[PDB]
């Protein structure tokens, strides 16, 4: 890459990282989806 | 363009976040929640409106073979821009 | 066009038989060797 | 520790591949085969793709076929190198495995370059290959074929005229003929007891009928004329793919009939019916007409059987994998018979078998 | 109740059991089985450990993906309390050791740490704490140990009023040192015992009893405030206890009496180890205490747990114990132990 | 203190000996034992780590479960485990020792040999290169570089 | 067309029974083999010095996966599940909906590493070269579930291995 | 209506087969427990192949019951020779698992099966 | 003769393997896969 | 239709006919069909009662010598009364040919065990008992071959799904591995993937 | 057809419309099959579709921002054979090889329209038709095809009840059953009764009106009224459709009265025009003058 750098992006990593497993920058993997179901939320006033 | 839910968590560009009684937090904790903070939506808004001077247009999103099938673009409607519907780079007849 | 290919003579010719060398001496040469070193020993 | 009684369970390995394969389209079940002989990847991939090409009614391009038979000799170069090798180790000569293990390491290299995997590929597909040879790809394995044979000859000067390997592989695990053929054994198995029978030149396939070789005959049927033709059929090995080196042609590598095989990129990207043919390939997959076919070839174990029954549907109604190493491991218990546990080690190695395609 | 947490699926592996447990000593002897029954309907346990991460290893196939979440903790830091215990919805406190190191006494293993678990669970929101006491508590006590684990039991009770605590008598399994220590005793000599320890009553209960009766009272709404005496169905005398031990294992069983002024000189000459000690006077004190019989308190028959004798589970505790020439013999091989 | 610095020295020797004297066992199942042959093979060399095999689990460190565990071996894989004497460590090697890989759904399959036994390094592939596999086998020896037994013994 | 191995009668003059007496009792191929073997001493072994030296890669090669993006920012994915509709393992899980500009792209885009085989399938099945197989190996990871990429975790794969990718898409894209 | 068997040609060959099956497990239990070395006591062992046995007691026809038998048999060869292991073994005996709601009302609280 | 006489209703639930959940608490649905209506074929 | 189009072997076509009719008319106690493929391989479709009459003649006859079992292989087709379907393959080395000789089979009737024609058998149609159910009469050594040990159930038959009834782990309190029901951390995603619209017509069966 | 393109040229493209919230349009992919126009001319009865332009410029729409809202809308998605006519609420969020098709049916009105309810890893994605010759030929309205997403709002989940406080809170099925029947002991007679809604079958119904005659209570009513004035709900005659959904195929006068059938049955209103269009029936209306 001294002599044929590579393609540059506006998102490419500035910051390359090592491997992270084991320490507290680790992948911790997640639902990337938001609640499906809808519930009812019930009336906040007496039903006298 | 990150935000942040009121438990400290990041918003991903989806709109997830755990809720605050939620339980599933305890696996970020001591650790971290990774997500991409380059979001698409964000910075396909940062592209210019191309002004062209035909009435139909052709996006291939560059490179030929190296981008998407090459689709054709109507610029008739003179409110709306004409969007791609793969990379989403947007186009205007400039009359 | 541009394409993975053959030289227009070919590739050289390639060695596939078994090549075993025959190296060593003969029989009668190693007995004649050993027994010139026992008779020096026992002298 | 004289031998009795062997009985080989099995079934430790039985991932139930030829059930996954009926949920699974032809494309999805090409790499249930390079994971049965996980040695012999590409002639699992060729025998595939051969029964399906079968039952398609059409035919690989010629560079295909070309290609395919190359790789095919370079993936016998693979298991037999693994084969004599690794029956070596386990009778105790275990230098020559080191020895070879970085030519076969080479030729891993050439199956990165070719396909981007080192083992398990996927490269030969029904209708020809997926990709075409990278450029300089057949330089590197001409200098490869160049050197190979002096590699071949040092681990025969280790291991054919030495007296220790021959005590303990020339009364070992005679065959007869006849009960050669009543097992059902095949390949190597067959030609160390003098059945003069091999599928590349009996009942040729691609290009084997356009490349002159030779078939090494055993004369005792015991472990060590087997291990002399596995020796000599990757002699013959060089040999065929030096004559494949040679007569490489020009032209495409997948079938142009763009219903079964996918179009290029570039034309997927431009033309309306290549992007439909991509989609309906990639998410449906082509529908093989009905019917059975069972189409062997010559693995560098044997004969290696697919049994492909499709009902007309985009997936395979049935899929049986004939192993030899099925066979070989059956009668098993009849060449170990008279032996001690140092000979039946022997007798395991000189079946050579991988336990992927035992079980499937 | 929140969406995620409701219970799904039929209590395998893979299911949602809606536990959000953190299980504190874990790493220890109930924590092993109790992790073991709570992954194996679907929970999320939480696992603050002390010690080495190696040491947590047995730990990790008990459950399935992402279901047990480890992370440190330290008794005397309630920062490390509150971050484990936030997000649970059941706390469990298992802390516990035989014998007081060079940092901890018995009053920071059962006064201290025990109310600040409690203590934090409580102004965490944690609806549920479970504290594991020992049968035999007493303030008037002769052990160290049961004087604090009484006075961490009236603590814990006190600052966490609704939470259930659990009196075991002495648990039996195969990690245990209540069989195993009445084996490793044709190690030093010929098993002395206090008065031919025949003055002092046993009752041990099963290990998978006492977990199953931890899992019934976090399923229980009604042990809530409760106090449990998990006891085993067969009361025994010490000497055809440690009889039945030398009968299963097959050893020569050959007792003696050794005084009390003498049995604990013997104590302090194994606590002078730095490592785990082999027996202390302490141990010695809590081998020669009898089960006390409580019959106010609710047992095993109250949270549905059917108590395991000892004649069922004896022969799967010593079968380690024996040599080959008596190895594989088998559970009715062996005459029963006297009850009382 | 002095006793904190004796004993964080003698973590660093055993933690030394332990990661620089790793005895795997002759143990493959599948297409990632050819792999970890490859890794045994003359270019990567795993003994100039001092990692080489021992056949006994008697007189091994590591279990490297490369291949694909069925359901008839997993009590032989779990007795095979059982059999080696703490500290012994596992290394996952390929998809099917991971998480059942490609026969996943299948009848037969263990999903994953987490389900057997308890796994220190997860190394993905089908199969993974012998460099990736020597690259977990590296990784574990950081992370037997890191361990603080006796530091822990003394503190508890 | 076929070869007789091991079919030689030995000569029985006595020459040639006197030599192979000789190797009989005097082990002549026991020092041809001992001659080999010292021979391999006095090489240069093949042991590259791993990890400061590499083995040998091509840019077809298939390694950790990652999420491209457009030269612009706009990632690449249009949510069409091909790469999960031939997925052989089924590794790859897609959840869809229009987002906020109304463009079609995914919510969840999960690939089980522990499931994948590594194949390829996906990369050549991807109509925009969204989904790609790049060129990292090296991502073990000390537990299981660090091996099931979210969306998340797939784009900072590609936002960190861009600068590769990029090129070996270049090297190879003509052969595709 | 015209079949072929395998071993019957109507039940009473049949239940004695399965009679003859059921001596050789009542001979073998004893040896089970023994030589896998089972925690369990051999009334308990009798038991489990009484239950197992009584699980198939409904069938009335000579093939099914001729195959129970086949099936019967290998599973004893596979417990004579130690082909099975403890674990093989005490898969008969479903330890782990917990008792599945069996009422109505239980089966209401847990879930949605009938 | 060597063929028998079995009148007997045909049912091999004890030598499918089957658990019992999944042999008398279940329905299984017969039917005709209704056309798809975003296509004509 | 030169390049893309697999030729067509006549004289294989013509000689694998005349030799089924040989063969039909040898032995028409058990043959029902005769038929050659397209792509030129035989099959001969016969009666389970006529397993060691026709293969100890195909192993035995000098125009037929088929001295090689390459396969053997059972299909569950569960829509047919007899829903197996046992496919023997040969190889005569001798005219280099081989043939397909098919039978059929429901759960209940057995077939005779065709080790004394040929041994290779020995473990194929083991596997048949293992993974389909099908009992095979006067065999040596029947039993189980690929599945475990105390597995009940048939794997190849398609009323049998592609996860089992149970699976494995590892328990700690028995200290042992054990079987549970099976469940999924995330289900098989079945996939409707046959096209509505007919593909070869020539292949079109006729209307009810 | 063939497998690959002799077009060399540059593509049209169609300028898109908006005829609604349901029907998303891109008619760059419109082939100009004229489904379209005959099903909005021939069942829907709108005459808003069509052709403007001649050649290859001729586009199918409306001419002008027109909003095409009938009450069989949606059904366009159906028959569109390319996808210039798509579900704008299931638009971009599934994939048909990925969806579970199970045969079920409407509940939405009391025309019983048979219908696959399309669902994805537990989850329903959208409801297409079913054929049946009888109710629904191949067709259903806007609201069967479109109120799915009104199932996964506001939904009900947990056992909810009342506080010391009085609001409704959660608690687990033992407490709320315990609290239910225990109220339930303490009446008898008509001391209970039981309102039944629109969308409840017909084994609910059968176990609550056993449930309380166990009670001995009869009072048990439905919101919607019928007379029971004469013979009742005894006969099943005086309140069916006694001809058929089909039999208005048979019909040559039909006589509505005091009803607007578009809006409450609308498949039956189709059947109505299929008939008045092919059949030429006579339709009489007693009532409000409705479209
Ligand atoms: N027979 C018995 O043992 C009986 C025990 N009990 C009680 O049950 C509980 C658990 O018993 P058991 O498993 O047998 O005992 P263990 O000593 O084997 O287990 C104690 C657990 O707590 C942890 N721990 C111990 N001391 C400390 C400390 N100072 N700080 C932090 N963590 C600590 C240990 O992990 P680490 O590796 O970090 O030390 C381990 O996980 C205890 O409260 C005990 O009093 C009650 C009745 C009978
Ligand atoms: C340690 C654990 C080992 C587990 C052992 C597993 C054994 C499993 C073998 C199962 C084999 C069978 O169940 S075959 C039995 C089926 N028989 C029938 O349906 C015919 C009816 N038979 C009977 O009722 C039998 O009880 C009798 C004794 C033959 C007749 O009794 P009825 O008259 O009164
Ligand atoms: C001493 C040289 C390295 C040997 C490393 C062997 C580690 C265990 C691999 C298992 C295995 C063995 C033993 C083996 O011999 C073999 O045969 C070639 C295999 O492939 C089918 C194997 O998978
Ligand atoms: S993860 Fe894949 S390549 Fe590796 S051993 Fe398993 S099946 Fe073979
Ligand atoms: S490489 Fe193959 S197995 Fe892996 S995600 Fe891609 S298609 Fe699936
Ligand atoms: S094939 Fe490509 S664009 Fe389509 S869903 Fe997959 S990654 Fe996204
Ligand atoms: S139904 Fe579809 S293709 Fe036909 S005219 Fe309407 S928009 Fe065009
Ligand atoms: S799926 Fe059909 S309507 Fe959609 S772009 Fe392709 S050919 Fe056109
Ligand atoms: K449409
Ligand atoms: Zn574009």
């Amino acid at each position: 890459p001294t002599v044929k750098p590579p393609t540059a992006r506006k998102f490419i990593w500035t910051n390359h990282k090592f491997n992270l497993s084991g320490t507290p920058q680790q992948y911790v993997p997640y639902s990337t989806t938001r609640k499906k179901i809808q519930e009812w939320v019930p009336p906040s006033t007496p039903y006298k | 363009g990150v935000r942040t839910s009121p438990t400290g968590e990041k918003v991903t560009h989806t709109g997830q976040v755990y809720d605050d009684e939620d339980y599933r937090r305890v696996r970020f904790v001591g650790r971290q929640k990774e997500v991409n903070e380059n979001f698409a939506i964000d910075l396909i808004a940062e592209q210019p409106v191309s002004q062209v001077g035909s009435r139909v247009i052709s996006c291939d999103g560059g490179g030929g073979a190296l981008g998407h099938p090459r689709v054709y673009i109507n610029l008739d409607k003179e409110t709306k821009t004409g969007t791609c519907g793969y990379c989403g780079l947007q186009f205007r007849q400039q009359h | 066009v541009k394409q993975d290919m053959p030289p227009v003579g070919g590739y050289g010719p390639i060695d596939y038989k078994r090549n075993l060398p025959r190296r060593g001496l003969s029989g009668y040469s190693m007995f004649a060797v050993g027994i010139g070193a026992l008779l020096f020993g026992y002298w | 520790e004289m031998v009795r009684k062997c009985d080989p369970h099995i079934g430790l390995l039985h991932r139930g591949t030829e059930k996954l394969i009926e949920y699974k389209t032809y494309l999805q079940a090409l790499p249930y085969f390079d994971r049965l002989d996980y040695v012999s990847m590409m002639c699992n991939e060729q025998a595939y793709s051969l029964a399906v090409e079968k039952l398609l009614n059409i035919q690989p391009p010629p560079r295909a076929q070309w290609i395919r038979v190359l790789f095919g000799e370079i993936t016998r170069l693979l298991n037999h190198i693994m084969a004599v090798t690794t029956h070596a180790l386990d009778i105790g000569a275990m230098t020559p495995f080191f020895w070879m293990f970085e030519e076969r390491e080479k030729m891993f290299e050439f199956y990165e370059r070719v396909s981007g995997a080192r083992m398990h590929a996927a490269y030969v597909r029904p209708g020809g290959v997926h990709q075409d040879l990278p450029l300089g790809l057949m330089d590197d394995i001409y200098e490869f074929s160049k050197n190979f044979s002096l590699r071949i000859d040092e681990l025969e000067e280790m291991l054919t005229n030495n007296r220790i390997w021959r005590n303990r592989t020339v009364d070992i695990g005679v065959v007869t003929a006849e009960d050669a053929l009543n097992y059902g054994f095949s390949g190597v198995m067959l030609r160390g007891s003098g059945i003069q029978w091999d599928l590349r030149k009996t009942q040729p396939y691609d290009v084997y009928d356009q490349v002159e070789f030779d078939v090494p005959i055993g004369s005792r049927g015991d472990c060590y004329d087997r291990y002399l033709c596995r020796v000599e059929e990757m002699r013959q090995s060089i040999r065929i793919i030096s004559q494949c080196l040679n007569k490489m042609p020009p032209g495409e590598i997948k079938v142009d009939d763009a219903k079964v095989s996918p179009p290029k990129r570039a034309e997927m990207k431009t033309s309306m019916e290549s992007l439909i043919h991509h989609f309906k390939l990639y998410t449906e997959g082509y529908q093989v007409p009905p019917g059975a076919t069972y189409t062997a070839i010559e693995a560098p174990k044997g004969e290696f059987g697919v049994y492909l029954v499709s009902d007309g549907s985009s997936r395979p109604y049935r899929c049986k994998i004939k192993a030899p190493g099925f066979a070989h491991l059956a009668g098993l218990d009849k060449m170990s018979k008279g032996h001690m546990l140092a000979d039946v080690v022997a007798i395991i190695g000189t079946q050579d078998i991988v336990f992927g395609e035992v079980d499937r | 109740l929140h969406h995620a947490v409701i219970p799904h699926g039929k209590g395998g592996r893979s299911s949602v059991s809606g536990i959000v447990a953190t299980v504190f000593g874990a790493t220890g002897f109930l924590g092993r089985y109790l992790v073991n029954h709570l992954g194996r309907m679907g929970s999320q346990v939480i696992v603050p450990y002390r010690c080495e991460p190696y040491d947590t290893m047995h730990l990790r196939p008990m459950g399935d993906l992402g279901q047990i979440i480890f992370m440190d903790w330290n008794g005397r830091d309630k920062d490390s309390i509150r971050r484990a215990v936030e997000h649970s919805n059941v706390v469990i406190n298992l802390v516990g050791r035989e014998w007081e190191t060079k940092n901890f006494d018995f009053e920071d293993v059962f006064v201290k740490i025990p109310q600040a678990i409690a203590q934090v669970s409580k102004e965490a929101g944690v609806e549920k704490f479970i504290h594991i006491s020992h049968l035999n508590a007493d303030i008037k006590s002769s052990s160290k140990y049961l004087r604090n684990k009484a006075v961490g039991e009236k603590e814990v009770r006190e600052t966490f009023p609704e939470a259930t605590i659990i009196k075991p008598a002495d648990i039996f399994g195969r990690e245990d040192r209540f069989l195993n220590y009445f084996a490793n005793i044709r190690w030093f000599g010929g098993v002395p015992l206090i008065s031919l320890g025949k003055k002092t009553v046993k009752q041990p209960v099963y290990i998978v009893d006492v977990t199953k009766g931890i899992i019934n009272a976090i399923k229980d709404p009604d042990a809530r405030g409760k106090t449990f005496a998990f006891v085993g169905p067969n009361r025994y005398l010490l000497f055809d206890l440690v009889q039945y031990v030398f009968a299963v294992a097959h050893r020569p069983f050959l007792p003696y009496p050794m005084p009390h002024f003498a049995y604990r000189w013997i104590g302090r000459l194994f606590e002078i180890s730095p490592f785990e000690p082999w027996t202390t006077r302490d141990k010695v004190e809590r081998i020669h205490t009898t089960d006390r019989t409580l019959p106010h308190l609710p047992g095993l028959e109250d949270l549905g747990v059917q108590a395991t004798p000892l004649e069922l589970k004896a022969i799967e505790v010593l079968r380690r114990h024996r040599t080959y020439r008596w190895l594989s013999s088998e559970i009715e091989d062996v005459q029963p132990a006297k009850t009382v | 203190s002095r006793g904190e610095y004796v004993v964080a020295k003698l973590d660093d020797l055993i933690n030394w000996a332990r990661r620089s004297s790793l005895w795997p066992m002759t143990f493959g199942l599948a297409c990632c034992a050819v792999e970890m042959m490859h890794m045994a093979a003359p270019r990567y060399d795993m003994d100039r780590f001092g990692v080489v095999f021992r056949a006994s689990p008697r007189q091994s460190d590591v279990m490297i479960v490369a291949g694909t565990l069925t359901n008839k071996m997993a009590p032989a894989l779990r007795k095979v485990y059982d059999q080696m004497p703490e500290p012994r460590y596992v290394v996952s090697m390929g998809s099917c020792a991971n998480g059942g890989g490609y026969y996943h759904y299948s009848y037969s399959v263990v999903r994953g040999c987490d389900r057997i036994v308890p796994v220190d390094i997860y190394v993905p592939g089908c199969p993974p290169t012998a460099e990736a596999l020597l690259y977990g086998i590296l990784q574990l020896q950081k992370k037997i570089k890191r361990e603080k037994r006796l530091r822990i013994w003394y503190r508890r | 067309t076929y070869k007789y191995v091991n079919l030689r009668e030995p000569s029985m003059d006595m020459k040639s029974v006197t030599d192979r007496a000789a190797q009989t009792l005097l082990w002549t191929e026991l020092i041809r083999g001992l001659g080999m073997t010292l021979s391999y001493l006095f090489r240069e072994p093949a042991t590259i010095n791993y990890p400061f030296e590499k083995g040998p890669l091509s840019p077809r090669f298939r390694g950790e996966h990652a999420l491209r993006r457009y030269p612009s920012g706009e990632e690449r994915c249009i949510a069409c599940k091909l790469c999960e509709a031939v997925c052989p393992a089924q590794a790859i899980t897609i959840e869809a909906e229009p987002r906020a500009d109304g463009s079609r792209r995914t919510t969840r885009y999960d690939i089980d590493m522990t499931k994948c085989i590594y194949c390829g399938f996906c990369q050549e099945a991807c109509p925009v070269d969204a989904i790609v197989e790049g060129p990292n190996f090296e991502f073990s990871t000390e537990t299981h579930e660090e091996l099931l990429y979210n969306k998340e975790k797939l784009l900072n794969n590609g936002d960190k291995w861009e600068a590769e990718i990029a090129a070996n898409i270049q090297a190879d894209y003509l052969y595709r | 209506t015209s079949v072929k068997p395998i071993f019957s040609r109507d039940m009473n060959e049949a239940k004695r087969r399965v009679r003859e099956l059921y001596r050789a497990w009542y001979r073998e239990v004893p040896n089970t427990v023994h030589l896998f070395q089972l925690d369990i006591s051999v009334k308990q062992g009798r038991d489990k192949v009484r239950e197992m046995f009584k699980k198939n007691a409904h069938v009335t026809d000579p093939r099914v019951v001729d195959l129970l038998v086949i099936k019967g048999k290998m599973e004893l060869e596979e417990t004579i020779n130690v082909w099975k292991q403890r674990t093989h073994v005490m898969r008969f005996f479903h330890e782990t698992e917990a008792p599945r709601p069996k009422d109505f009302l239980s089966k209401f609280y847990v879930g949605h099966d009938p | 003769t060597q063929l028998i006489t079995v009148d007997e209703k045909l049912d091999i639930t004890t030598l499918t393997g089957v658990p019992e959940e999944h042999i008398k608490t279940r329905k299984a649905r017969i039917f005709v896969p209704a056309r798809n209506n975003m296509q004509s074929g | 239709t030169r390049p893309t189009v697999r030729p067509r072997n006549d004289v294989a076509h013509k000689q694998l006919s005349a030799f089924g009719e040989y063969v039909a008319e040898i032995l028409p106690k058990y043959v029902q069909q005769v038929q050659v493929s397209c792509f030129s391989e035989l099959e001969i479709c016969i009666h389970p009662d006529g397993v060691i009459p026709v293969l100890t003649f195909l192993r035995d006859h000098s125009n037929a010598q088929f001295k090689s079992l390459a396969d053997l292989t059972a299909v569950d087709i569960p829509t047919r009364q007899n829903r197996f379907e046992i496919v023997y393959n040969l190889l005569s080395l001798r005219f280099n040919s081989r043939i397909r000789v098919k039978t059929y089979t429901d759960e209940l009737t057995p077939v005779e065990s065709s080790v004394s024609v040929y041994k290779a058998a020995n473990w194929y149609e083991r596997e048949i008992w293992d993974m389909f159910g099908v009992f095979f009469a006067n065999h040596p050594d029947l039993r189980r071959i690929l599945t475990d040990y105390g597995f009940e159930g048939h794997p190849f038959r398609k009323d049998f799904p592609l996860s089992g009834y149970v699976e494995l782990r590892y328990d700690d309190e028995v200290k042992r591995v054990v079987a549970e029901p099976v469940e999924l951390a995330q289900e098989f995603r079945k996939f409707d993937l046959n096209s509505p619209w007919e593909a070869f017509p020539a292949y079109r069966q006729p209307p009810e | 057809g063939s497998d690959r393109s002799r077009f060399l040229e540059g593509k049209r493209a169609v300028e898109d419309k908006n005829i609604g919230p349901l029907v998303k349009t891109i008619m760059t992919r419109c082939i100009q099959c004229t489904r379209c126009i005959r099903f909005a001319s021939e069942i829907a009865g709108v005459d808003d579709l069509g052709t403007t332009g001649r050649g290859n410029d001729m586009q199918v729409g409306t001419y002008i921002e027109k909003m095409f809202m009938s009450e069989l809308s949606g059904n366009i998605i159906d028959i569109c054979p390319v996808g210039a006519l798509t579900s704008k609420p299931y638009a971009f969020t599934a994939r048909p090889w990925e969806t579970r098709k199970t045969e079920s049916i409407d509940v939405m009105d009391a025309v019983g329209s048979n219908i696959v309810v399309s669902t994805r890893t537990g989850e329903v994605m959208r409801i297409l038709p079913r054929m049946h010759e009888d109710i629904n030929e191949e067709w259903i309205s806007d609201k069967t095809r479109f109120a799915y997403d009104g199932l996964k709002r506001q939904r009900l989940t947990e056992p909810m009840v009342r506080n010391e406080k009085g609001l409704l809170t959660h608690t687990t099925w033992e407490d709320a059953l315990s609290r239910v029947a225990g109220m339930l002991q303490s009446c008898q007679g008509n001391d209970v009764a039981a309102i039944a809604g629109g969308l409840v079958d017909a084994e609910a119904l059968i176990a609550l009106k056993d449930l309380l005659n166990r009670v001995d209570s009869d009072t048990l009513c439905t919101e919607e009224v019928f007379p029971t004035a004469g013979a009742g709900t005894d006969l099943r005659s005086n309140y069916l459709l006694n001809t058929t959904i089909a039999g208005v195929e048979e019909a040559d006068v039909v006589l509505l009265v005091g009803t607007n059938p578009r809006f409450e049955a609308p498949l039956f209103n189709a059947r109505i025009r299929k008939s008045w269009l092919h059949n030429d029936l006579k339709v009489a209306l007693i009532g409000s003058p409705v479209d």
